């Protein structure tokens, strides 16, 4: 969608910092968050860090 | 809920 799609630009390279890697991947998932987590993740550093991690042993598991 | 089967996301 157009709007989830402005939304995953201004948060992948912010998850790109974090995991070069797998970027795409994440950011995707990350998207599929209520709007309320979204909003939350936008704001916050450490929240992203944690849904970051949170994303990366989903994958690696 | 977190998804291993959300889509990939494309940069620009």
């Amino acid at each position: 969608g157009s709007h989830r799609q402005a939304l995953g630009e201004r948060l992948y390279p912010r998850v790109q910092a974090m995991q070069p890697a797998f970027a795409s991947k994440i950011t995707g998932m990350l998207l599929e968050l209520s709007p309320a987590q979204l909003l939350l993740l936008l704001a916050s550093e450490d929240s992203l860090r944690a849904r970051v991690e949170e994303a990366m042993e989903l994958i690696v598991a | 809920k977190l998804s291993v089967n959300a889509p990939e996301f494309y940069p620009s």
